[PDB]
């Protein structure tokens, strides 16, 4: 079973406001063992096993001056099948915060499944 | 109706029994016997010995501590009697148990001996300590009493010791004796230990 | 910081369904 | 019509005796049906 | 002090007025399914709070099974206060009540 | 600290307090101290012994 | 067990004198004193308590709030186990100007 | 300045009678500052503020005055003030708690907590506790709970723990009554150390902790309970209280050694300390009511004690043991048939338990049980044989190492035989907790430095 | 619910009444005057809906009890209404009494003897005596006052005798007998009384006509038209449509409720009035509004967005209108237009509190009133009192199993490691619980938590086998504290194979669809296993059905 998520950084900013946010990792501040799931760009390694609580992406917002992460949360663990980086349009120029992440959830026949 | 509503409040704060000065001693008798009625919990560990329960649980932490209802310090209890939940000859009584928990609750009758000192009462105490702003005393060498600098007469003059502590001198010009007689100005309950605020001027 | 007689030590850990102090107690 | 029955109750200056299963549930009292149709008392030996 | 003595007198007078004497009691000599359930539950609750047990619990760890054993030997020290629709009651001991 | 198993639900004076003589207080103290001596209650008896001592002697 | 015990069972303070769960509050004590559950409705403002001979308050009857106001009385409070929705209901009924009086035994 | 400040405050107080409360608060805030900030009110001005406030404390006993007072009680490191100034602070506190004995609760708490500080830095705190315990005996209540509240945890710094006991000892020396809560704290804490040490058997830490604590406790006891102090003193009372508390916690103490020794050691200071405490153990042993496990634990204690002690009478010990053994003849008589009757030999755990202890005691003190003639005290030669051949067959149901050692020694002493009874036994050849309970001996040798040296006078090493 | 925490006091009965303005002013923790809720920076504004005197809010301590957001129960406040308002719930009633009263003698337009007849019948009905209330109608002698006063005397004599006679026996108590049939007879009379009250046009006491009062959907009363024949008698009264303010209505009812106090005493009391309280007209009016504690008016947080309080929107609007109208009436002192907007403000404040309480009876989506809050869908009583979401419960698809007992349920190990029972530690079960404590919260049969006798909880979740082993050897230790010596430690142990569970298959059409099953933890299971004998009672077919497990 494949599930796709859209991680958009345009959630608060509107009408071309200056952005405090950016895909990747901020300098000086770095909480322990996050590099195990995400690559240098802050995006996850395609193929990595993820459980609820694990970091699914990484960013830095200047308003809080802290390195934050968007957590993966579901009862079913998954693997990363596809990560797409998307241009923000809006007269271009701005870096691509935005991003579509596809999860591959393996489903063996369990006691309860209908046939 | 203008004074009828206020009349109920006066009777709520009215001193039930006043302490009388007797036997030409000059001191007012404050120890009194008052029969009371309690509603106490009974632990299941005390289900075979209930009187020991009511005693160890609620009556023992009550002694040598001020109880707001009796208006004094519980010096002890005498003649504990459990009220049977069943109106009836035997020593086997019954107590109602809470539907939710295994604990039972019962009415009890016991006589309390309390130290009830109201204001205006004349009491004697042994001087514990004597600072420049207060005099420490002990009523019956167990109850704390204090006379503040303003409650001490104007004629009296304190003298601080340089060697090592101080001493107060009365109007005549001589140091104050071990025991001192004072009037009750106020009684402080709210705190840890009962403290009597005393006066030496009236 | 919790503020309980106990001492938290910081580094509070979130457990899904249970938020506990890294140390002594859990809300 | 919760507010309507409440209005009629207030105007009557009514006392809810808490004897109906519903009323008992409202005030967190044990239901008077079955196991709640009696009281349990403990026999204690000491006078 | 004076107003409480009257209140206590009324409380105990009403209690006595409601109590049905041991001879005048006219309910079932049998312990109802509900009475048994509550007795076993309440006694189990007492057993779990270190209450003196009147039976030999031969390796029993469940307080309800202990309360069941105490019932079998009629050693449960409880009384059922059977209420009637007027508020009057009949006090029946666990011992005297017939159990199936 | 201040629970149903620690403190009572209600306390009510069944009658007005009746004053007791110095000899009655001392007779009660002797009766109470002897019965209790026969865990935190010990510190209260220690204080009660001081009152009994004051009602007949000097500290 | 379902509709109370393992749902919204709350041991709540109630004033026996006026029968309410919303007027009761924990008093703010001094450095050495202990906090006591007091009823805002039945307690009288210290200054307003005015006076056969003069009477004196037994000290145990005077309690203070967070604002520093002294009160006399309103100490006839106890504890009752109730569902929390009752507290929310009583609160809502009070907005409408309706008063619920809980007759609590023993008195 | 000097007189300007006298004005500033005198104004502030006028302003307070008017409720403006600003001036005071400015002052309070100034005194509340930390010991570090240079801008905290200086000594000379504080001398002034204090002496003015003390002179009419009633001016401040108001809701408006609360904050100021709170700020002075919470004055950092006041014990670090100056003489003259220190004196004004003390007089103020004295004055304050006199009228509204409500702040003594706050002051003493901080005092007790300072008990973690050396034998010196607390004098003022104790001086004050002694004073107000006397004048306000009712305070003992909440201040006892403070004793609880502020105890340092086992994890907390050693200096904190070692201090908070140093102070409690100091407190003990001017408030004899309060005693119990203290002793409860020490006991509660020492059990924590003993229990943990066992389970664990950082550790280098608990060693020197638990070591520093016990060595202290026992030296204070070597002093505090003393013959002089035992006839006319509170040494005897202390001993009784301590013994009861100790037994009770230890009595039910579970599989752990590190505190029970405190009693092993104080005991052997004086003949009577041994006597009475030992008689308490005898009272424990043979009560009908006690847990099949309590009687067995005591019997282990009993046997270990007699074996190891040093300040013993040979004879006060032995005769009681002989009486217990005669106690033994009765047990078997009122029970073997209880033996050939329905049940198992486990019905008699407690019998073997006691017989073990006695056998064990005989191993270590054997050479003693031969009187001048060369005869055996308690007819041990004739006695052991009788039990060994009884229907209980002790040899089969008791330990696996004591029974062996008793065999060896008993055989050597012509006291009793057994290698054939053993042969027969392993030819014929909830049960675990019992084997567990019978393996623990609460007075098997100790493992600690100083204490060890201190115990030597009271201990018999196997060698 | 804790068995270690018993309760000594109990609620025996609930009394329904109206809060008086004087009562609210005394109990109030703070007077709310400001329509703003927050100051700049983010602190609650003094005199606003989020004032700290109403309880702890925004990591600040309560300014009344001093406690934090957890322990603070919250405190009631009050809004001082500049003019009295009609209470929406009791408007219909005050309207009935306004139309039924004479504007001259200030008595009900119905003859005093007829009114007394209802007061008599309603007094006898406070006690369980219906037969006597009908027997009163038999007591019989344009009619002279000396004769009618004798009829009132004879009727009062029968009422006093019939009550005393029944009071002597066990027919009625001092508190009065109250049954459904008694209630039916009371409801019939109170209806008949108001019907007779409203029917009379010309006052039977003083023959002068009163001007008829008309009403609209919203709480507002006004004057009526009047033909020439009605005019000809309003002028001979002395010889022998316009809006009416809330104050005028209150003042009319004030005198009428004083003059007719005897009948209203029994009209408003179901059982005898032992409290001897006066039945005042100001009960139907609101001179103040109680401000519920901040605790029940907290702003709803959905993810990141913190919504403004639903209640604080309409309540602040009422405060804006209140402050605007009290100032727009204050500048009028230094004086048409000012009267026009004054009246228009008097209307929008009554409609503001009407909107504060209800909708369908407002406007014509508006903000829901407190009536709407109690009847949102099924209602607060149905959705949160008669029915509730519960703790210690699980849900799963049922799977068939013939190897378990017909009285058992196959519990998956997933549920077994989460569902715990508070088992108090004793001498008889110290062995069983020590193992559970060592095992911990992930090994079955284990324990998720341990409750000490002091009342505190120790979670075993984060702990390793070493700490668990230490706590297990500390379970049966005697309590040093005398205040908790009665108590013993508790172990929140995993659900074992000896436990009871309530199995439920919805819809629960009959009590057989909610039975008690014996727990049987089956390893490597992800579904609830049920025996075939249970299929009938639950009316459950293993077609992917779901069942609720209650512990
Ligand atoms: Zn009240
Ligand atoms: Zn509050
Ligand atoms: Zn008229």
């Amino acid at each position: 079973m494949y599930k796709t998520e859209k991680v958009d950084l345009a959630l608060n900013r509107n009408r071309g406001d200056p952005i405090t946010q950016h895909f990747g990792f901020g300098n000086d501040e770095w909480p322990k063992e996050w590099l195990e799931k995400l690559d240098e760009d802050g995006l996850p390694y395609i193929g990595t096993y993820v459980e609820e609580g694990d970091p699914i992406c990484a960013y830095f917002d200047d308003t809080l001056n802290k390195t934050k992460i968007k957590t993966y949360h579901s009862s079913e663990p998954a693997y990363i099948e596809e990560v797409n980086l998307i241009g923000d349009e809006s007269n271009k120029f701005q870096e691509l915060q935005t991003v579509s992440i596809k999860y591959r959830i393996r489903r063996t026949p369990q006691i309860g499944d209908k046939f | 109706n203008e004074n009828r509503e206020t009349a109920r409040f006066i009777k709520k704060h009215k001193k039930q029994v006043t302490n009388p000065i007797d036997e030409k001693n000059g001191t007012s008798n404050c120890i009194v016997r008052v029969p009371i009625a309690l509603y106490v919990s009974l632990a299941p560990m005390y289900l075979e010995n209930p009187l020991q329960g009511v005693m160890k649980q609620h009556l023992n932490p009550l002694v040598m501590k001020y109880n707001n209802k009796v208006g004094g310090v519980v010096l002890g209890y005498e003649g504990l009697k459990i009220l049977d939940a069943d109106p009836l000859d035997t020593s086997e009584k019954l107590i109602k148990i809470t539907p939710d928990t295994p604990f039972g609750f019962t009415w009890c009758h016991v006589n309390l001996y309390v130290w009830q000192p109201q204001v205006g009462d004349v009491l004697e105490g042994y001087i514990f300590i004597q600072s420049a702003s207060h005099i420490g005393l002990l009523i019956h060498d167990a109850f704390n009493a204090s006379i503040k600098k303003n409650n001490i007469p104007v004629d009296w003059t304190f003298v601080h010791n340089d060697v090592e502590l101080g001493h107060w001198v009365d109007s005549n010009g001589e140091p104050i004796d071990g025991k001192l007689r004072f009037t009750v100005r106020n009684v402080h309950t709210t705190g840890r230990v009962v403290s009597v605020d005393g006066t030496l001027i009236s | 910081i919790c503020g309980t007689d106990n001492c938290p030590s910081r580094l509070w850990r979130i457990i899904d369904g249970r938020r506990t102090c890294q140390y002594g107690h859990v809300m | 019509t919760t507010c309507q029955f409440l209005t009629k109750a207030v105007l009557d200056n009514e006392r809810e005796q808490l004897d109906s299963p519903s009323a008992r549930i409202v005030v967190g009292k044990l239901n008077n049906v079955g196991t709640g149709s009696f009281d349990v008392l403990a026999k204690v030996p000491n006078a | 002090p004076e107003d409480f003595q009257q209140h206590e007198q009324i409380r105990r007078k009403t209690l006595k007025e409601k109590a049905i004497p041991k001879d005048q009691r006219a309910t079932t000599p049998y312990m109802t399914k509900y009475e048994r359930a509550r007795i076993l539950g309440t006694r189990a609750l007492q057993i779990s709070m270190n209450a003196p047990v009147f039976v030999d619990l031969e390796g029993e760890t469940d307080p309800l099974r202990i309360a069941m054993k105490e019932l079998a030997e009629k050693k449960i020290p409880l009384v059922i206060r059977r209420y009637l629709p007027d508020g009057s009651f009949e006090d029946w001991s666990v011992e005297e009540l017939i159990v199936d | 600290t201040a629970t149903t198993l620690n403190t009572p639900v209600v306390i009510h004076a069944t009658q007005l307090p009746q004053h007791v003589s110095t000899d009655e207080v001392l007779q009660f103290l002797e009766s109470f101290i002897d019965e209790k001596e026969n865990t935190n209650l010990s510190s209260s008896i220690s204080q009660l012994k001081r009152i009994q001592r004051d009602f007949k002697g000097l500290p | 067990d379902r509709l109370l015990n393992s749902s919204d069972y709350t041991q709540a303070s109630v004033c026996r004198e006026c029968g309410s769960i919303l007027t009761t509050q924990q008093s703010v004590p001094r450095i050495g004193s202990i906090s006591t559950v007091c009823c805002r409705r039945c307690s009288m403002r210290f200054e307003d308590a005015k006076k056969g001979e003069k009477i004196f308050i037994d000290d145990s009857q005077i309690w203070e709030d967070g604002q520093g106001n002294k009160f006399v009385g309103g100490n006839e409070t106890t504890t009752v186990a109730i569902p929390f929705v009752l507290k929310y209901l009583d609160s809502e009924l009070s907005a409408m100007g309706i008063r619920l009086r809980y007759n609590v035994e023993p008195k | 300045s000097a007189a300007m400040y006298s004005r500033f405050v005198k104004s502030a107080l006028d302003d307070l009678d008017k409720n403006d409360s600003t001036q005071i608060g400015i002052i309070a805030n100034q005194v509340a500052l930390p010991s570090k900030n240079p801008e905290r009110i200086n000594d000379k001005n504080l001398n002034i503020l204090l002496d003015i406030l003390s002179s009419n404390i009633n001016r401040i006993e108001s809701s408006r005055g609360t904050f100021l007072i709170q700020s002075i009680i919470n004055f950092e490191k006041w014990w670090e003030l100056p003489p003259h100034t220190l004196s004004k602070y003390i007089y103020f506190i004295k004055i304050l708690c006199s009228s509204i004995p409500k702040w003594w609760q706050d002051v003493s708490m901080i005092l007790v907590s300072c008990f973690i500080l050396p034998i010196k830095q607390t004098v003022c705190h104790h001086d004050m506790l002694k004073y107000f315990l006397r004048m306000i005996p009712s305070s003992m209540g909440f201040i006892d709970t403070y004793l609880a509240k502020f105890f340092p945890n086992k994890n907390d710094t050693r200096r904190k723990l070692v201090n908070y006991t140093s102070n409690l000892l100091k407190l003990r020396g001017y408030c004899s009554e309060l005693g119990f809560q203290i002793w409860s704290l020490l006991i509660e804490k020492i059990i924590s150390i003993d229990v943990e040490l066992q389970n664990e058997l950082g550790i280098k830490e608990l060693s020197t902790k638990l070591d520093s604590i016990l060595t202290l406790v026992s030296t204070h006891v070597e002093e505090q309970v003393t013959p002089e102090s035992l006839e006319s003193g509170e040494g005897v009372g202390v001993f009784n209280t301590l013994t009861t508390l100790f037994k009770t916690h230890v009595l039910p103490t579970y599989y752990t050694r590190s505190i029970q020794y405190i009693m092993f050691h104080v005991s052997q200071q004086q003949l009577e300390l041994m006597d009475s405490f030992l008689v308490t153990l005898i009272d424990i042993s043979f009560a009908v009511n006690e847990a099949a496990e309590k009687k067995i634990k005591s019997l282990q204690y009993l046997g270990s004690y007699i074996a190891r002690a040093k300040k013993l009478s040979r004879t006060q010990i032995i005769f009681v043991a002989s009486y217990l053994t005669s106690w033994l003849n009765r047990y078997v008589i009122e029970r073997e048939e209880e033996v050939d009757q329905r049940g198992g030999m486990e019905r008699f755990k407690h019998f073997y338990a006691a017989f073990q202890a006695l056998c064990y005691i005989f191993c270590f003190r054997h050479n003693i049980f031969r009187d001048t003639d060369g005869n055996w005290e308690c007819e041990l030669d004739k006695f052991f044989q009788r039990m060994v051949i009884s229907k209980f067959n002790p040899l089969k149901f008791c330990n696996e190492n004591v029974m062996l050692m008793f065999a060896r020694i008993a055989q050597q002493e012509s006291v009793a035989y057994c290698f054939s009874i053993i042969e027969n036994n392993n030819n014929e050849r909830t049960r675990q907790q019992f084997i567990d309970l019978q393996s623990y001996f609460p007075y098997d040798p100790l493992f600690l430095k100083n204490y060890k040296i201190l115990m030597k006078e009271y201990y018999i090493e196997w060698s | 619910m804790d068995i270690s925490k018993p309760v000594g006091s109990e609620i025996t009965s609930v009394d329904f009444g109206i809060l008086t303005a004087k009562e609210i002013r005394n109990l109030s923790a703070k007077q709310i005057t400001n329509p703003t809720v927050l100051d700049n920076l983010g602190h609650p504004v003094s005199g606003g809906l989020y004032d700290l005197a109403l309880g702890a809010f925004l990591r600040n301590l309560c300014s009344t009890c001093g406690l934090d957001e957890k322990f603070c129960p919250g405190h009631q406040g009050h809004i001082e209404l500049p003019v009295p308002c009609y209470n929406p719930l009791f408007f219909n009633q005050l309207y009935i009494y306004l139309r039924a009263s004479c504007l001259f003698c200030h008595h009900f337009r119905l003859k005093s003897v007829e009114v007394h007849r209802y007061a008599c019948k309603l007094r006898l009905l406070q006690y369980g005596l219906i037969d006597e209330s009908y027997k009163l109608d038999e007591i019989t002698l344009d009619i002279s006052s000396t004769l009618l006063n004798e009829l009132k005397s004879k009727r009062s004599e029968y009422v006093d005798m019939a009550i005393a006679k029944a009071l002597s026996d066990g027919r009625t108590t001092e508190r009065g007998s109250f049954t459904a049939t008694v209630n039916d007879e009371r409801k019939k009379l109170v209806h008949e009384f108001h019907k007779k009250l409203l029917s009379r046009g010309k006052c039977d006491n003083c023959g002068m006509f009163s001007p008829k009062f008309r009403k609209d959907g919203f709480t507002k009363i006004f004057e009526t038209a009047l033909n020439e024949k009605q005019i000809t008698n309003n002028r001979v009264k002395g010889f022998i449509s316009t809006y009416i303010l809330s104050t005028e209505v209150k003042n009319i009812l004030d005198t009428v409720f004083r003059k007719e106090q005897c009948v209203l005493q029994y009209v408003f009391h179901s059982r005898p009035n032992l409290s001897r309280k006066l039945v005042k007209a100001d009960s139907f009016f609101m001179d103040v509004l109680v401000v519920p504690p901040t605790r029940f008016r907290l702003p709803s947080k959905l993810g990141e967005e913190v919504h403004e309080n639903s209640q604080n929107q309409l309540l602040s609007k009422v405060l804006t209108t209140s402050l605007l109208i009290r100032d727009l009436n204050d500048d009028l002192s230094k004086l048409r237009v000012i009267f026009s907007r004054l009246m228009n403000a008097f209307v929008t404040i009554q409609n503001d509190v009407n909107a504060f309480i209800d909708s369908t009876k407002a406007q014509g989506v508006p903000i829901p009133g407190v009536k709407q809050a109690l009847e949102k869908k099924e209602g607060l009583f149905r959705k949160h009192m008669m029915g509730k979401r519960v703790n210690y419960a699980a849900r799963s698809v049922i799977s068939p199993d013939p190897n378990i007992e017909t009285n058992e349920i196959g519990v998956p190990p997933v549920f077994a490691v989460k569902l715990t029972y508070p088992e108090p530690v004793t001498a008889y079960n110290i062995a069983e619980l020590r193992q559970a404590v060592i095992n911990g919260p992930d090994k079955w049969p284990g324990a998720t938590q341990i409750q000490n006798e002091d009342g505190s909880l120790v979670s075993l979740i984060g702990m390793s086998v070493e700490q668990r082993k230490a706590l297990a050897n500390q379970l049966l230790t005697p309590s040093s504290n005398v205040s908790t010596h009665t108590l013993n430690k508790k172990v929140y142990r995993h659900i074992k194979n000896r436990d009871v569970v309530l199995m439920n298959r919805q819809p629960t059409l009959h009590k057989a669809s909610m039975m008690g099953h014996k727990v049987r933890v089956l390893p490597n299971e992800k579904t609830l296993r049920l025996h075939y004998a249970n299929t009938g009672a639950y009316n459950a077919d293993f077609d992917g059905d779901e069942m609720n497990m209650h512990f």
